[PDB]
RNA sequence: GCUCGCCGGAAGACCAAGGGUUCCUGUCCAACGUUAAUCGGGGCAGGGUGAGUCGACCCCUAAGGCGAGGCCGAAAGGCGUAGUCGAUGGGAAACAGGUUAAUAUUCCUGUACUUGGUGUUACUGCGAAGGGGGGACGGAGAAGGCUAUGUUGGCCGGGCGACGGUUGUCCCGGUUUAAGCGUGUAGGCUGGUUUUCCAGGCAAAUCCGGAAAAUCAAGGCUGAGGCGUGAUGACGAGGCACUACGGUGCUGAAGCAACAAAUGCCCUGCUUCCAGGAAAAGCCUCUAAGCAUCAGGUAACAUCAAAUCGUACCCCAAACCGACACAGGUGGUCAGGUAGAGAAUACCAAGGCGCUUGAGAGAACUCGGGUGAAGGAACUAGGCAAAAUGGUGCCGUAACUUCGGGAGAAGGCACGCUGAUAUGUAGGUGAGGUCCCUCGCGGAUGGAGCUGAAAUCAGUCGAAGAUACCAGCUGGCUGCAACUGUUUAUUAAAAACACAGCACUGUGCAAACACGAAAGUGGACGUAUACGGUGUGACGCCUGGAAUGGCGUAAUGAUGGCCAGGCUGUCUCCACCCGAGACUCAGUGAAAUU
RNA sequence: AGGACCGAACCGACUAAUGUUGAAAAAUUAGCGGAUGACUUGUGGCUGGGGGUGAAAGGCCAAUCAAACCGGGAGAUAGCU
């Protein structure tokens, strides 16, 4: 949710923040955090989703400082808590489950030989057993208009179609909120703690 | 431990001063100039076996030398460890 | 204001020390010309 | 030794880095101290730093270097594993009083805590290079309690005033008690107890977590502070005897309540926001093989051990860095009262000092200032400088605009002290009594006493009551630049530099590009809302002289200039006074140049 | 909430004066700027000279920088004094 501010002072004149008040406040799960030096913590997120057949219930939603997308904490039926990618249509207390069946709803993962034509699929695996690469940024969506043959065809966000082998996993549903483009940071000082330095002009 | 010849080279010379004279009556502590390393076991065993008196507690401090200017060349004095030997009850010379 | 020599014994021994000079191949040339000329104090003694 | 003055959120004190005996005593005056010096940070000789509880060392670890092996390369070397160094971090523990010419939480006395081992008694599922817990974290803001601390009152000890009064509602001093243990209150966190199972924690678990049942709602944990022990104590105002007159020995009364209140503890807490805010070791728990009369762990007592290293002294400076006993700089800690909102400003407490040259006359001239006949910018390139306003309450406050601002607009009245409401009011805090109960560090009434704003009326004194100091001049038009910001250390702080947003192209991961004989690496532990380059720079008219922006814009500015009220020795035009030099004298004592 | 306002410690030195064998091979005084964020600082490491770095002045790299210092070629060259 975005809220515009009243121009009490310039620079803090046009600052509009991109946040969600549904998320929590405080520290995340500390054993899944490391140093991640050059200061930001690194979340441990299962991109592969190798445990199949065991269901999971979503407890809460967290924010990620590394990526522009949001993650989610799942609860397996045997006492394991890990993180996955949070889609747009997630609610509190939803049952998600991986496996060869992977019923059609946003929040499951199945190999690309079983994707229905016309649905939005993100988090596409290319190399066998690596995963995680495509559609990590917010506001992206990839649709498939053709599945048949020895390779599936993907209409990527960049604007070109690419044929990928059908023995790789894929995540149903789409990415979350797309308001990350709408942040303009309002001032010069906002880009100072984000690591980017001012650019020296060549003709200066 | 003993190694009796090790304990004989710890004690260099007894030290006389106006502080040791008052410490002998008020605190019953004798001041002894000891060697460079001079561990607390060697000092307590050295006074315990050599002076044959019952040692209660041992203190040590390093005495830094000075710079003596006598002529063109510079000079320095030998460093020595001041040792405080406090006995149980009895006094000696 | 600030002067060009602010003292730091740890920075002086980490850079100009006897062991950092010995750990380099060209530092033994500095010690070679030093023992060739024959100064009393080489660099430092802790 | 007496008197005056300065600093006193320092010019005071313990300290860190650095210095290296500069610390203390006796003696000496050649040089050293800008003068003499009998003195000293100068010399001579002697002394002085006492650690299981202070720190360093040690265990582990970020940035980073080395990096046995190993990849590549003419040599050199580039890169890098398993490892290892590397505090700016974490990890064991002590306080009070006293003492010397110098050192103390280290020395004497009293009282605690911590680590490892041995012996005895008694009990026992012990056991990591493994797992879990915790260690373990950003910025801003608010409330309450308490302590150190200050005041009043009581009490104790000493006095009746060098000049009017002062046995009083008087004056002077004190009213300190620690660490630890027990109690677990203010406050915060979490729903507990029992039982069954488990694909996660590479195998395992009674442990962490998950999945099902019954009961109860207040149990469990962290945690400042108050009370008891500590303390039939020490310290203490003030005393008594022997004296090298320096001290020694001994004794020593009261040592409590209320109020205010810390930047200090509860609080690594609570609320809120997004930029989402190190790792590891010690410790507890759980088991795998094994050990299971053994060994290890657990409760108590006694004993042993806790080594080495620094401990003097300045440290917002005469001792460090500037060649100096130099008007510069240098980490953080302690932060009293009165007036004030304040660590600013003025005075004093403890403490440290009057800055290592002085004495005469009061001339010209130089500097810091003060006052001033009449005018008030006429002086100057230029209200530069100087002068002037400066604080609070009441009526009241314009042009413009992005509606936040301009604004404290300007402009009219009052400000001291004393009595009344009230022999001190609103508010805060709070004693004694009453009642109830687990019965306590407990709760409801209730006000003793203490502290204590703000306003009104009346009277009174001074020329002047924001009485001193500190402490915005005000209103209009206009160029550039949105703004806060950056630089030519040491002559230009601007229109030059930077700017969020915006416009264009390319890049599908073994990504573009850049770095390299190669290996390797950044981008990036990123994923087309992402990445590299280019031009412009909030915003409105808009982009057909019109984003190498045209025209303006509230606010902003060590930015250029004008006028208007007041103001002034800036000027007319200089006069007097307070200071430091310049004049003389005692002593030391150069240079530029020839 | 705040690169918001005034104003301390603190930081840079805009104006005016002084200083130029100075207290000082860049410092003081009085106004003036920021003053919770694009702030500052200690300690430790890295980036090295036809290079590093640079909110870009051709600034800085130990009181020196329109190519640091030391040693070497070198008693270079000089048509100059």
């Amino acid at each position: 949710a975005v809220v515009k501010c009243k121009p009490t002072s310039p620079g803090r004149r046009h600052v509009v923040k991109v946040v969600n008040p549904e998320l929590h406040k405080g520290k995340p799960f500390a054993p899944l955090l490391e140093k991640n030096s050059k200061k930001q913590a690194y979340r441990i997120v299962d991109f592969k989703r190798n445990k199949d057949g065991i269901p999971a219930v979503v407890e809460r939603l967290e924010y990620d400082p590394n990526r522009s997308a949001n993650i989610a904490l799942v609860l397996y039926k045997d006492g394991e808590r890990r993180y996955i990618l949070a889609p747009k249509g997630l609610k509190a207390g939803d049952q998600i489950q991986s496996g060869v069946d992977a019923a059609i709803k946003p929040g499951n993962t199945l190999p690309m030989r079983n994707i229905p034509v016309g649905s939005t699929v993100h988090n596409v695996e290319m190399k066998p057993g690596k995963g995680g690469q495509l559609a990590r940024s917010a506001g992206t969506y990839v649709q498939i208009v053709a599945r048949d043959g020895a390779y599936v065809t993907l209409r990527l966000r960049s604007g070109e179609m690419r044929k990928v082998e059908a023995d790789c996993r894929a995540t149903l549903g789409e990415v979350g909120n797309a308001e990350h483009m709408l942040r303009v940071l309002g001032k010069a000082g906002a880009a100072r703690w984000r690591g980017v330095r001012p650019t020296v002009r060549g003709t200066a | 431990m003993i190694r009796e010849e090790r304990l004989l080279k710890v004690l260099r010379a007894p030290h006389v001063s106006e502080k040791a004279s008052t410490a002998m009556e008020k605190s019953n502590t004798i001041v002894l100039k000891v060697a460079k390393d001079a561990t607390k076991a060697e000092i307590k065993a050295a006074v315990q076996k050599l002076f044959e008196v019952e040692v209660e507690v041992v203190n040590t401090l390093v005495v830094k030398g000075k710079v003596k200017r006598h002529g063109q060349r510079i000079g320095r004095r030998s460093d020595w460890k001041k040792a405080y030997v406090t006995l149980k009850e009895g006094q000696n010379l | 204001m600030k002067r060009t020599f602010q003292p730091s014994v740890l920075k002086r021994n980490r850079s100009h020390g006897f062991r950092a000079r010995m750990a380099t191949k060209n530092g033994r040339q500095v010690l070679a010309r030093r023992r060739a000329k024959g100064r009393a104090r080489l660099t430092v003694s802790k």
